[PDB]
DNA sequence: AAGACGAGGGCCAGTGCCGTAC
DNA sequence: GCGATACGGCACTGGCCCTCGTCTT
């Protein structure tokens, strides 16, 4: 509960005092800085991987902020529900199928008048009767999964099982903050009642093969909060006790780390030949890995100032050029996760960096 | 009614062998034991019409039986016996599917090499197994070689269809497959993996040498040695399991060649067609040495396991079959995943731990850690040579725009990087770790220049002896270590010296540090040695250790971490849940590849049972198949079943991961699996063998009585009256048991009831020295106990008394020593004799617990066939489908149909009842208790488990999964008779 | 017929009145189908990329939609002026610098008046009064460029100068049809009287430090239209014949792969591992591997053009022999045969040939 | 300029300790 | 005098051998 300062002096909040953690749970937060919306980028960006990429079935919807017919959208879902016809004519009414969209949701809040808005991710998994609880258990367990991974402790993120006030089963995903455990996502089975609500008519539009028969489809829904989440592992990034040494920094994952590496300038002062910096600099962006660019300083100062300056914004590597690389050609490297200098080659740093993020995505 | 336990039978008139004296011996005995208080518990006597006898005996019944079932089976083996050999080929065919080669070794194209009986051994391309490759069989006419479809280039996609070797003629006698580890070659066979079937049989040349020769693995270890007076005399006369060692042994011809590229394991497809004809050559070689060594075998074996019941046991216990479906394929990928879950966040926080630990290199303060100062901690930085001069140092050598006009300075900067990058390559050679990390935490990471890279320290363990020492607090005290063993744990003033002084060059060591950590954990060499805990300055010795091994890592010690001491810091719960997700990943960790690799074929809806499709069962697209448990027949001692996977199969536990192996054996619809354990076979046979010595009765001796006196249901039996005393419950007390009859050491027992306890050290000596009755007493200067009344002589003369050596009172160790004396076969009964290397003949022999063990261990694998055997008789009489066996040790399950299960049931309970009355006529009487007589639990279902309900641990939900329940029996099932018209 | 083949593709969503090109250009919707969705999201991608390359450094941020007093946004600038004292502080006050986002905004559309929806990118430049201008026509050229890169014809994107006593001068982009040029961009050069009337006092903050200079500086509105663009790429893809011939890095779907041989599991397996090995390297396929049935070949073809799929792939069995594929273009329409091994390299080298500018 | 001693890393089998079943 | 029959795993280690470096002729 003190992290919040290294929020504020490095942009991944406002630098707005008033953020109490009933603001930020709210959504009525002034908005996140520039590392923040990089974190939380980041983020959607794993979770539309893990979620529509690698799984069939799974097509983009986009769903209107309001109606037609002031107040506006309380959740995603049923603009994806209004979708379902069209998405079922290009899957050949194969189902299961489900329809994915990371959009903004408006709630509104009477805090004792106001309205707060907040990412929310959301998936609706239209599957048969026969295999709804299945897809529901499914889906628990890897979303879950999602969620305990990227995570230095992964025991905090929790799963509850919950039933409906007529009976129907769910799933609720909670983390641990220092202040108790709070809801960041939740998973429902809606047994066809709105889709049947929708479609009063002629519900012979709502069949889908199952396989040899054709039936009304179960509607299965996941929704993620995603500002929440972000906040989740920014809280968890950050450190407890006889380790007779501390220094500050979160250990955010290396995926969804906002600034990947961050390039300076080392020894110092050195003229003219430092637009070998930008030529790292292009290569480096070139290949889709954040940079930081040390180049317009006023420190002059300790390395220990930028180097803590650098692991407050969970930066993974340090990156600094000097008139001795310029010579040979070996740069310095120093690890956030291990502070310790290291000399390396300099495509062989550009592919370091790949193969570090690469493999963090993996095991 | 009467005689303290029997019932009603018709398995011999008279009888009788009274022996009055005896029983007076026997009744006395037990009263001045004492036991004489009855509890007068009649169980409920069954009448029901027993299937026929052929006579007189039930041994000639067991003996016709064993005999009209492996008649066949001897006649073929006789034709591979009688077998003229015409010679190898010239050169072997290039062709998919058999080739015969008769006069001169012409290639004949066949599809089914159809012969009585051959050898065979397959070839299999483990490149891209497990689909067979090649094959080779000889037969009493003439050659075979098998070629698999891998002779045109493709892009192949394995499912494992029917692919395997085609062995098996159509109807519209008769086969036996001999061969060495044959369960291998027939797990290649195509038509062994049908529901139905089979008439071919296998027979192994490895279990076979095992039954004549075998050694125990404690032998074998110093008989490859061979590169305690007299123990080195059967190092000649028996050898290995190994092909060209059992060859050398039972031909003792030249030694054969093996490949000395191991290409079927090392190489890949592409390298084995270009030595094909060496390859097939080899294989030909295998199956001649095996063909001699089963010529020779056959009638050793035939010789030392004269009795028929062991040859048609063998045979059955070879054709094992366990039906599978995609479940199977489920459960592998469910499995798999939450081991890698588990070890990414046991990886995940060690790794965390070894990098917020790497930042105290800076600088110097690592000395002051009381836990990271034996290692390294490196700082290197090399190398460079010299190609640039000369004399002049290279180590020296806010305006605000906007402007664009310099469109391609960008291509300047980036051809400036490129040629500055281009050049620096020739100056290092070979990318080495990294230099700037600390040595332990090089090691702690994987290379570079490695496929499976991954970032950060990876291999991280768990259990590693770094990590454990680089988090964990000591015991009370501080610091851990490793010499020759680590801390200690489990498994008249004694005073030690201490010493400190000063020399070098050499590491710092730090003893503050320690005392002011035991300060801190107080705060909430001598004294606190013995039950306190704390650490010395350096010394390193004992000073009060219990266990003579040590444990690198404490890795089963969560009672001993979830109780204060000991625990870890940093911190909290981390320590226990760390142990928690070791032990929940122990078990798949070690068996993984096992059961991964375990293949499977799949049969098409075109090869199976029509019946079964007519069952509401497909079932959704759904794949149905199985796999062969690949079984050696007879692996030390005695002859029990050996196989890597399924007998070290994991139980039903809710804590480890791949617990559901067991009962991922599902029943194909339709059928239903129905086994049984016997409860209890070892301890039974103990008694037997001691009141059978004693007297005529089964109820003559102190041990014998209280085995066949407890029932399990609802009741108390011997290991449940021993795990109540109290006492643990009951796989424990069952260890302590079966332990103390294979030798009760005194400090074994000791910390195996402390461990199994937990409890103080005095108390429990109290207790086993209580229980130390039954093994008391026993026998110049001697023990002072001899057939003299007393010791005290003056100059008298007897050695020729000094020959006897026997124990006294409760229990009857004296007979399996009796048997453990006999220079001669030893065998009872049946009745095999085992071992050239251990029949005390030109054996010392000072292997007396293996022997020991080799008999009762050997009356429960006599047990086991005569099951095997017995139950096959009345499934093939009578209409009871699905003949299939999977039998392990004690249990044993077959695999029928949903329609007969109850009658197969039945046809366990009269084996069960057969085979103790077997036991029983073997010694006399023929009579036998009541509470011994039948089965307890016979489990009927889908797929097999221990206990009728089953949980478990990956899948969650067991019936949330496709499955059904159990049924207990039971004495509801003995209404249903063993003929077809039942209900 | 171009409006009725993003209908039966699923570019656009369903709609059978409100499917003129009148209802299109407003922000008024019937949304979009979920190949319209990866375009845009691809088209936002290539924006973001395009200015993340901008030196030094211009920071991302998000706005609210609704009003923080009780409604809904206009506009994209306000957001980013609230968040300029800030990031001053990232900046280190040291120069000229931008604030780039990408939003949802709305405009009232006109019985009753309802209310359209936009997703409009843009980036708020903070720079000098003396050096606004030529900055200006900085990002002209780069955002004219940035609109030629992925165009089919550069002649097609047009860029209009404009002036009025509000904002001294700004830039304007268009976009021809050629049913009407429409506007797609607006550069405009606002002064610091948008900032200096919502930080009043004590303005002491607002300047930012000029080579040892304090001024406070004039604000570069750049505001583009996504929608517009995303429809401008789509007339601009329009080519018996009916295929949408989108750029490669701006394709949704850039290959397909079905079967050929009647319906294998070896065939799915095969089919299955190259989807896995595609999307490992981040190539969008569209599975038609399915299926269920396979028809036709030429409508299929057609299905894929009308798709703008770069290229389509055919499994058939003979690649369960020898490997070799189906490949067939879509700009030339060359059915080719290629070892299944060598595809990703190929598509991958192939889009990678496509980044030139 | 060629030859010889020395340091580092991969591949190998051997050993100690832990893990399961009966 | 004594747990017994197996079954595998991983962590650690001394040793053979190729490779690179580097001193030496
Ligand atoms: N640690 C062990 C376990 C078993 N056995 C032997 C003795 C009996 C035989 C069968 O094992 P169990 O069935 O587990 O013993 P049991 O007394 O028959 O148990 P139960 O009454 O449940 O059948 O294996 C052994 O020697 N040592
Ligand atoms: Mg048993
Ligand atoms: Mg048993």
């Amino acid at each position: 509960a003190l992290l919040e300062i290294c929020q504020r002096r490095h942009f991944l909040s406002g630098s707005k005092q008033q953020l109490s953690r009933d603001s930020l749970l709210s959504g009525c937060h002034p908005g996140f800085g520039p590392l923040g919306v990089e974190l939380r980028k980041n983020l959607a960006a794993e979770w539309w991987t893990s979620v529509v990429v690698f799984r069939e079935q799974v097509f983009p919807v986009d769903a209107l902020h309001h109606k037609p017919g002031g107040k506006l959208r309380e959740n995603l879902l049923h603009g994806a529900l209004e979708h379902y016809v069209n998405c079922l004519d290009l899957v050949n009414k194969r189902l299961p199928y489900g329809l994915a969209q990371i959009g903004v949701c408006f709630h509104p809040v009477f805090d004792t008048k106001s309205i707060g808005e907040k990412t929310e991710a959301s998936l609706v998994w239209f599957t048969p009767p026969r295999t709804s609880n299945q897809w529901l258990d499914f889906w628990l367990r890897h979303r879950l999964q999602w969620w305990r991974k990227f995570a230095m402790s992964p025991s905090n993120f929790s799963s509850s099982d919950c039933q409906d006030e007529e009976g129907r089963k769910g799933n609720k995903l909670y983390y641990n903050f220092p202040w108790g455990k709070e809801l960041i996502e939740t998973l429902w089975n809606l047994g066809d009642h709105e889709l049947l609500h929708m479609y009063p008519g002629n519900v012979s539009k709502l069949h889908g093969r199952d396989g040899r028969k054709n039936v009304v489809p179960c509607v299965l829904s996941v929704n993620g909060d995603l500002d929440r989440g972000m906040l989740a592992y920014l809280y968890d990034s950050f450190q407890t006790r006889k380790k007779n040494l501390h220094r500050k920094v979160l250990k955010l994952h290396p995926c969804l780390a906002p600034i990947k590496v961050a390039l300076d300038v080392g020894r110092g002062p050195t003229l003219e030949l430092r637009q070998v910096c930008q030529g790292l600099f292009n290569e480096l962006l070139e290949n889709g890995i954040s940079v930081w660019p040390g180049y317009l300083e006023t420190m002059q100062s300790s390395l220990e100032q930028l180097y803590s300056k650098y692991d407050e914004m969970s930066i993974l590597f340090t990156v600094l050029v000097t008139e001795t690389t310029l010579e040979n050609g070996l740069i310095h490297l120093r690890s956030r996760d291990t502070t310790m200098k290291e000399m390396m080659h300099i495509s062989k740093l550009k592919d370091f960096l790949i193969k570090y993020i690469s493999s963090a995505k993996n095991v | 009614m009467l005689s303290r336990g029997l019932h009603e039978q018709i398995f011999g008139q008279g009888g009788e062998m009274p022996g009055e004296a005896a029983v007076r011996r026997s009744v006395e005995h037990l009263q001045k034991h004492g036991l004489w208080g009855q509890p007068a518990v009649p169980l409920p006597d069954v009448e029901l019409r027993l299937p026929p006898l052929y006579g007189d005996n039930l041994d000639q019944h067991f003996r016709l039986l064993a005999q009209k079932q492996s008649l066949p089976y001897l006649e073929a083996a006789n034709l591979l016996l009688q077998a003229q050999l015409p010679p190898k080929p010239p050169a072997w065919a290039w062709a998919e599917g058999w080739t015969r080669y008769g006069p001169e070794g012409e290639a004949v194209p066949v599809a089914i090499p159809e012969e009585r009986a051959l050898v065979f051994a397959v070839a299999v391309c483990l490149a891209e197994g497990t689909c067979p490759t090649l094959a080779v069989a000889i037969s009493p006419s003439a050659w075979y070689s098998w070629c698999s479809q891998r002779l045109v280039e493709e892009r192949y996609s394995w499912t494992s269809q029917l692919s395997p070797a085609d062995l098996i003629p159509l109807e519209v006698q008769e086969q036996l497959v001999v061969g060495h580890n044959v369960s291998f070659d027939r797990a290649h066979i195509r038509e062994q993996y049908l529901i139905q079937g089979s008439r071919m049989r296998f027979l192994d040349t490895m279990s076979m040498h095992m039954a004549i020769s075998g050694l125990s693995s404690f032998q074998r270890s110093l008989w490859i040695a061979a590169k305690a007076i007299s123990s080195w005399d059967w190092l000649d006369i028996s050898s290995v399991n190994s092909l060209a060692e059992v060859h050398r042994l039972y031909v003792g011809g030249p030694p054969l060649e093996k490949e000395p590229r191991e290409l079927f394991v090392k190489g890949t497809m592409k390298d084995i067609r270009e030595n094909f004809q060496d390859l097939m050559q080899y294989c030909a070689q295998d199956v001649w040495a095996t063909h001699e060594v089963f010529q020779q075998q056959l009638p050793l074996f035939l010789e030392r396991c004269p009795h028929p019941v062991t040859l048609a046991g063998m045979l059955e216990m070879g054709v094992s079959y366990l039906p599978v479906n995609q479940n199977w394929e489920r459960y592998l990928a469910e499995a798999q995943g939450t081991y890698e879950e588990l070890q990414r966040e046991m990886k995940k926080s060690l790794m965390d731990l070894a990098n917020d630990a790497c930042q105290l290199l800076s600088g110097e303060r690592y000395k002051e850690d009381p836990w990271l100062w034996d290692l390294e901690w490196d700082l290197q930085e090399f190398k460079q040579k010299k190609a640039k001069k000369v004399k002049k140092e290279p180590a020296t050598a806010l305006g605000p725009c906007s402007e664009e006009e310099e469109f391609q300075q960008d291509v300047m900067a980036r051809a400036c990087l490129q040629k500055l990058k281009g050049t620096t390559e020739l100056l290092p050679k070979r990318p080495q770790h990294l230099p700037g990390h600390p040595g332990w935490y090089r090691k702690l990471c994987p290379r570079l220049d490695d496929p499976a890279w991954t970032p950060g320290p990876s291999l991280l363990s768990l259990q590693m002896r770094v990590t454990p020492k680089l988090m964990a607090l000591t015991w009370d005290g501080f610091p851990l270590h490793y010499s020759e063993r680590h801390g200690w744990g489990y498994l008249n003033l004694a005073k030690l010296p201490t010493g400190t002084t000063l020399e070098s060059a050499g590491v710092v060591c730090p003893y503050r540090a320690i005392e002011s950590l035991y300060r801190k954990h107080c705060l909430e060499p001598y004294n606190d040695v013995d039950i306190p805990g704390c650490w010395f300055f350096k010394l390193p010795h004992k000073d009060g250790n219990s266990c003579n091994v040590g444990s690198p890592f404490a890795k089963d010690f969560l009672p001993k971490m979830e109780d204060g001491t000991l625990q870890a810091g940093p911190g909290g719960a981390s320590g226990p849940r760390a142990l928690e997700i070791n032990k929940m990943i122990s078990f798949w960790r070690n068996a993984h590849k096992r059961i991964s690799s375990q293949m499977v074929v799949w049969l098409p809806r075109s090869a199976l049972p029509r019946a079964v499709i007519r069952h509401p069962d497909y079932d959704e697209e759904g794949l149905y198949g199985a796999i062969l448990p690949q079984v050696v027949t007879a692996g030390t001692i005695t002859r029990r079943a050996v196989e890597p996977t399924w007998l070290t199969a994991s139980n039903a536990r809710p804590d480890r991961v791949g617990s559901e192996l067991k009962a991922m054996v599902q029943a194909p619809p339709g059928y239903t699996l129905v086994g049984a354990d016997v409860d209890s076979q070892e301890l039974w046979i103990a008694a037997v063998l001691g009141d059978a010595h004693f007297a005529g009765m089964h109820g003559c001796t102190a041990f014998g009585w209280m085995t066949l006196q407890g029932r399990k249901s609802r009741g108390t039996d011997l290991h449940s009256k021993t795990a109540t005393t109290v006492g643990i419950s009951r796989e424990h007390a069952k260890i302590f048991n079966y332990g103390r009859i294979y030798g009760a050491g005194q400090p074994f027992a000791e910390r195996l009831l402390m461990q199994f306890n937990h409890r103080l050290t005095q108390q429990e000596a109290a207790e086993k020295a209580q229980q130390m009755y039954a093994a008391t007493k026993g026998l110049l200067r001697k023990v002072q106990r001899e057939t003299a009344r007393k010791s005290q002589w003056k100059k008298w003369e007897v050695v020729a008394e000094r020959a006897w050596k026997g124990g006294t009172e409760s229990e009857m160790f004296n007979k399996l020593e009796s048997i453990a004396t006999s220079d001669i076969p030893r065998t009872p009964v049946l009745g095999c004799c085992i071992s050239r290397a251990l029949e005390p003949s030109a054996v010392q022999e000072e292997f007396m617990t293996s022997r020991v063990n080799w008999v009762v261990q050997s009356s429960a694998v006599d047990y086991l066939h005569l099951m095997l055997v017995a139950m096959k008789w009345l499934f093939e009489e009578f209409a009871i489908d699905g003949r299939f066996c999977i039998s392990i040790h004690d249990e044993v399950r077959y695999l029928v149909r949903e329609e007969d299960r109850y009658r197969a049931a039945l046809a366990l309970q009269i084996t069960n009842l057969l085979t103790r009355c077997m036991f029983a006529y073997k010694l006399g009487l023929n009579d036998l208790p009541q509470s011994v007589a039948f089965f307890s639990a016979v489990d009927i279902d889908r797929c097999l488990r221990k206990e009728v309900t089953m949980d478990c641990k990956t899948p969650s939900n067991p019936t949330g999964m496709e499955r059904r329940y159990g049924i207990p029996q039971g004495e509801a099932l003995d209404i249903y008779q063993i003929i077809e018209l039942t209900k």
